[PDB]
RNA sequence: UCUAAGCGCGCACCCCGCCUCGCGCCCCGCCCGGCCGCGCGCCCCAGCCCCGUGCCCCGUCGCCGAGCGGCCCCCGCCCGGG
RNA sequence: CUUCGAUGUCGGCUCUUCCUACCGUCCGCGCGCACCGGCGCGGAAGCGUCGGAUUGUUCACCCGUUCAAGGGAUCGUGAGCU
RNA sequence: CGGAACGGCGUCGGCCGGUCCCGACA
């Protein structure tokens, strides 16, 4: 929900007095699990555990949202029989909000929860390179569809303690 | 944005009127309701055609426009050729009776298999039945509606059927043999 | 464990709970179906069963070993002395289950229909359809409440009381019973005919034809308080039983621990 | 409080009609029989015979009773949602009266419907879902002809009656100049907007 | 019996598919029998 | 009687307030007509309130104090706990101060 | 399925939200779920609404695709769809309704008072009128 | 292509009738009285035909009458025979 | 684990109820289903599943008939009996 | 919806390829 970008790198050792520094951009609800995951990936992709190495900086990068743009992630989840990879398009108006879309869509569909799931890669993708085709159908110019859920203006009844004279048309 | 809608068009001797999802459907040889509010379709006119339209068609419900257009164009055929749905009685020692009686209103087969039992059926409301006499051992079920027609005629199979024995070994019984869009 | 053995239960659950009748005669219940457009006619009577005698008949049913011969049968003669209509009844058929609309009794009350509406007629009051007879005895008021019931009634029935003098019983009150009119061809059909027997003796002759079939209904003769040998037909037990052989020996398993409808007791038998 | 029961499901308003008893507000549910129960019509059958099954072994009289006609099962459903062997709860059944149809006076009371608690809005399209008529008339109710014949006869009269009131409406309406016009002024155009 | 006939009526009593288990008749060209849902095995028997 | 003109609100006692296992006869949860909302409740907050004992026919007073639920419903103390026959009783919250 | 489409420019009263009770313009559409909403004269900061909570009306005001929300003021502006919806049956409950939610205790015993005078005085107008 | 919409037929099973009981209620007769309440469009939801309101004061000033509804009321034994 | 200041322990006899993992009858369907008769399978517990010779027997075994499924209820059933 | 090996053209979501305007005997 956040979108970190995380610098990191080993403590500096008598053979090592400059170490290489790793950057890694990830998504997710605080700092503090920003840092963790961070530190997941350094464990098993660089061999830096959390108390071999620190964080040089945890930077929360904001984003403008006022346009709609199609983010495509592809990302790794564990299931009950084992790891599998998916790449999934959501439609949103910033990298963090499409990851949020992809989190309720991944708990949902596949059952894997945020912890499970590693993302690969975000990347905003144009109307041409668009591959899935929930997607694809907005991207067109001109969408015209009736409203899906008209039936939804029942949150009206709540308020009239459902003791309205006429049933409501919809 | 989904929409699976498949469009027929209207035939210009048959005139058509839908309200709502029932649609009124008349031509020469008379008029055919049938409703079709049991599903969710947006059903249009105008034009000449009709576009079924079934929206946000997620599961089973793009299975629906082209069901609704067949049926739609099935009713629009009957009103003006009509259906015809030839039965042959087919027999191997027992010639088998079917006798025409309420004038043109219902079938009475008799000396199946040698049964006492007489099995007389009745059509259903608008469809005819009467005996080719061209092709021997045929009955004719004519009427505007192909499913009335398809009705009266697999009730007639139904009547029909050999108590028990292999049913491979002893054929005897009324087939629908031509299913067709013909002479009422 | 299993019963070991295949036997049918003894006796018919339906006829429970078997005891003494508290209807005071035998009641029509189910009047049989209207079958609009029939010839118009009564369904039922009330006659006192007079005894049996034994008829010899030819028979003539096909395919059978008594076609075309002679045959001995037990008749029972039911004593049918006129019943006399008395009042006319109509019905709603109502949501709720058919209404009675209004009973638009006669301008006179026969003695004895009026000795029944008393415990004791000689020290009575003698105050029954006192007002009535004042309210009716010009028609308006009988004819003005039978229009009512052609409008809303849907079922005509009408009172009748039999004649115990014509009887050879000692009951002298006479018993009243609500026999249907049937098969008009409109419930006005219905009242008109109903109204052409008021005040009028109707004979068993007129209700029912010879060879026709009729389903009895009374009340059984009474045996008393009975044990299960004879209220419901178990078998009687081993002559070496203690405390008697004629006895349900299980009346039932430790669970369900309590005794259950089904399992035979002693009691009232008719 | 008069609901029709039209088009409602039977759980749902049996809630809010629960918790209106146990507030005392004296409801009157009316057209019981046209209320909805939802799944098919099969399986919705098989459920109320499987209830019917459930009866105490040694003495049936002693033991569950199940009530064939639609009022009576809608009434026996906001039993279960109260408290009825207490007497809190056994003076809110007694203010509960459940008819099929709409048959005495209940016809002349002003009536009312439960939008959330109806069908319509409570379950998807091709939900499939079935009226308490018909599946009490399967598990013995004797009586939906019987309903039905009445409610056409006051459907009928209901019409003749409305043509009537749509015409001293009119005049009601035109009449309604007075000081009606300065109570107007001062409910909505004081800003209150009611 | 007329072959004509014949034809016509064992392909009404003879010409199917039987699924091994459902035991239920079948269309001539099927994938899966529709009582026994799914099963992939079907046959049916010539006299 | 001190309420006689006194326009009120209707209002309705709908049980103390309590936990299945516990019940705290001090406080007694009202439903307020036209609350629907907890923010709602804010106007009605403070304001007194009175229920008429069956009994007596003499009002109870007491005053509405803090919100009981998301619902509107509030938790009211009247001067003495009420009795618990005065469950889906009316209780009255006037408009005017007394 | 027949009249009030989602579409660019659809004119929206939102009905739960922050935004309750303001209209709004429909820029873009997200998905089936949601829809981007700009009110820039009806004071809706531009945001991403579930279409759950922005109910439809018969307006739509012309705008280009992606109008930014100074670009959307001035098209919205233009157009004439916001004045006719609040002329409207709609329009002028809403305005009401806007009244009715701003009313203090005080001023709800007025308006019962109010109210109970016109409950007697229909009973005054039907009982000449019978 | 028997199914997904839709439709037809369909088991000594199931449910109901018939039957056994039956709390209550009803009509009637005697009697003719008391008490209480005040309030109706219908249909449809993929036309929803213009919606997305209303009521929001059952004492809070409302209670006349009429009508449409409800409710209460009322109905002996001993003794003898079956 | 519960019961030893005691839950009467086998079988029969009697009588009730239940279960289905169905033997016959019902309804389908498949056969290496010509008929006749078998055999398999799905729904189905309404009814039937008996009379005897030997054994305390449950069981077993044989005879017979209108040809004869398997069980549970404190191994149902002892202030019911034997 | 205690539960398995196993089945499911029930419905959404993937993963990896082939045929694809060289429109998937003519």
């Amino acid at each position: 929900m956040q979108k970190y970008i995380v610098y990191g790198r080993r403590l500096p050792s008598e053979k090592f007095p400059e170490p290489e520094v790793f950057r890694m951009t990830i998504y997710a609800p605080n700092e503090i699990v920003a840092k963790s995951r961070f530190w997941y990936h350094l464990k098993s992709l660089k061999k830096i555990k959390r108390t071999h190495g620190e964080i040089l900086d945890c930077q929360h990068i904001e984003e403008n949202g006022d346009f709609v743009k199609n983010f495509g992630v592809l990302l790794r989840y564990r299931s009950r029989v084992g790891q599998h990879n998916m790449y999934r398009e959501v439609r949103e108006t910033t990298s963090a909000r499409a990851m949020d879309k992809v989190y309720s869509e991944m708990a949902g569909q596949c059952r894997a929860r945020y912890h499970d799931i590693q993302i690969i890669n975000v990347k905003e993708v144009a109307d041409e390179d668009v591959r899935r085709e929930k997607v694809a159908m907005f991207t067109q110019k001109g969408v015209r569809f009736p409203h899906p859920c008209p039936y939804v203006h029942v949150k009206r009844a709540a308020r009239t303690a459902r003791f309205q004279d006429r049933a409501p048309h919809v | 944005p989904l929409c699976s809608s498949m469009t027929i068009k209207v035939p210009t001797d048959v005139e058509c009127t839908i309200n709502k999802r029932v649609v009124t459907v008349k031509g020469k040889k008379g008029t055919l309701v049938r409703d079709f509010s049991h599903a969710p379709l947006d059903i249009t006119h105008a034009n000449d055609t009709i576009s079924v339209a079934v929206w946000f068609p997620r599961g089973k419900r793009n299975a629906l426009p082209r069901t609704i257009c067949s049926h739609i164009e099935n009713m629009f055929k009957g009103v003006t050729y009509g259906f015809e749905y030839k039965m042959r009685l087919a027999y191997a020692h027992f010639p088998i009776a079917a006798t025409v009686v309420d004038n043109n209103k219902a079938i009475e087969i008799r000396n199946f298999m040698h049964q006492i039992k007489t099995r007389r059926i009745e059509c259903l409301p608008g469809v005819t039945i009467a005996m080719s006499t061209n092709v021997k051992d045929e009955l004719i079920l004519r009427g505007i509606s192909i499913e009335d027609v398809s009705h009266t005629a697999a009730r007639i199979h139904e009547s029909l059927k050999v108590p028990n024995k292999d049913l491979r070994k002893f054929l005897d019984g009324c087939y629908v043999s031509s299913r067709g869009l013909q002479e009422q | 464990s299993h019963r070991k053995f295949s036997c049918c239960r003894k006796g018919n659950l339906g006829y429970l709970p078997r005891k003494r009748c508290t209807r005071g005669r035998g009641r029509c219940k189910t009047f049989p179906p209207d079958v609009q457009g029939a010839p118009i006619h009564l369904t039922a009577f009330l006659g006192y069963k007079a005894g049996c005698t034994h008829v010899m008949r030819f028979i003539d049913h096909r395919g059978s070993n008594l076609h075309n011969r002679q045959a001995i049968d037990q008749a029972t003669i039911i004593d049918a002395p006129p019943m006399i209509c008395t009042a006319i009844i109509g019905y709603a058929k109502t949501p709720k289950g058919l209404r009675a609309v209004t009973t638009v009794w006669a301008a006179h009350i026969a003695e004895p229909a009026m000795r029944r509406f008393y415990r004791n007629y000689f020290h009575a009051e003698k105050t029954a359809f006192s007002t009535y007879m004042k309210k009716a005895a010009d028609g308006t008021y009988i004819k003005e409440q039978l229009g009512r019931l052609k409008q809303h009634a849907d079922v005509i029935r009408i009172v009748a009381h039999t004649q115990p003098a014509l009887t050879p019983l000692k009951q002298k009150k006479a018993d009243i019973m609500e026999i249907q009119v049937n098969g008009g061809a409109n419930v006005a059909e219905k009242v008109d005919y109903a109204y052409a027997l008021m005040e009028k003796p109707i004979s068993i002759k007129d209700v029912f034809s010879v060879g026709a079939q009729i389903d009895t209904i009374s009340i059984t003769r009474g045996r008393g308080f009975e044990g299960v040998v004879t209220r419901w037909g178990v078998t009687r037990l081993p002559r070496k039983t203690r405390r008697g052989n004629r006895k349900v020996a299980c009346i039932g398993a430790w669970h369900p621990a309590n005794v259950q409808y089904t399992v035979a007791r002693a009691g009232q038998m008719g | 409080i008069v609901i029709d029961c039209k088009g409602h499901i039977l759980g749902r308003l049996s809630a809010i009609v629960a918790k209106e008893l146990l507030h005392g507000h004296e409801v009157a549910l009316v057209r019981c029989e046209k209320a909805i129960i939802s799944g098919a019509f099969r399986d919705v059958k098989a459920h109320y015979l499987k209830k019917m099954h459930k009866r105490t072994n040694f003495n049936h009289l002693r033991g569950p009773f199940h009530f064939r006609a639609p009022a009576e099962i809608v009434r026996r459903t906001i039993r279960g949602m109260i408290p009825y062997k207490t007497v809190r709860g056994s003076d809110a059944m007694s203010r509960l009266r459940v008819y099929d149809g709409i048959p005495p006076c209940c016809a002349r009371y002003k009536r009312v419907v439960c939008p959330s608690a109806m069908a319509y809005l409570c379950l998807r399209p091709e939900r499939r879902r079935c009226e308490v008529g018909r599946v009490a008339h399967e598990i013995g109710w004797q009586h939906a002809a019987d309903v039905e014949r009445y409610e056409k006869r006051r459907l009928e009269e209901c019409d003749k009656w409305y043509q009537d009131k749509i015409q001293i409406d009119k005049k009601i309406a035109e009449a309604a100049e007075k000081d009606a016009e300065l109570q107007r002024i001062n409910a909505e155009l004081a800003k209150y907007g009611y | 019996m007329e072959p004509t006939l014949i034809n016509l009526a064992r392909e009404y009593n003879q010409n199917m598919m039987i699924c091994r288990h459902c035991y239920a008749r079948n269309p001539l060209r099927a994938t899966n029998c529709r009582r026994c849902r799914g099963t992939n095995l079907r046959k049916k028997k010539l006299s | 009687e001190e309420i006689k003109g006194k326009t009120f609100l209707p209002a309705i006692f709908v049980g103390y307030q309590r936990s299945r296992a516990k019940q705290r006869e001090n406080v007694a949860l009202v439903k307020v007509s036209g609350i629907y909302t907890r923010a709602e409740t804010d106007k009605v907050l403070g304001r007194l309130i009175a229920i008429i004992h069956s009994k007596s026919g003499k009002p109870i007073f007491g005053k509405i104090c803090r919100p009981h639920g998301n619902s509107g419903m509030v938790r009211a103390r009247f001067y003495t706990n009420l009795p618990g026959q005065l469950m889906g009783h009316k209780v009255r919250v006037f408009y005017d101060n007394i | 399925s027949y009249h009030r489409f989602v579409e660019a420019g659809r004119l929206v009263y939102l009905g739960d939200g922050p935004d309750k009770g303001k209209l709004a313009v429909i820029v873009d559409i997200l998905s089936t779920a949601a829809v981007l909403i700009d009110g820039p004269t009806t004071g809706v900061k531009r945001q991403v609404v579930s279409l759950r909570w922005a109910m439809l009306t018969d307006q739509v005001i012309n705008i280009s695709e992606k109008p930014t929300t100074e670009q959307l003021k001035k098209e919205i502006e233009a157009s004439p769809a916001i004045d006719t919806f609040m002329n409207s049956v709609w329009g002028k409950k809403i305005q009401q309704q806007r009244l009715r939610a701003k009313a203090t205790f005080e001023d709800m015993g007025k308006i019962a008072k109010l109210r109970r005078e016109r409950k007697m005085a229909m009973k005054r107008i039907a009982m000449s009128i019978k």
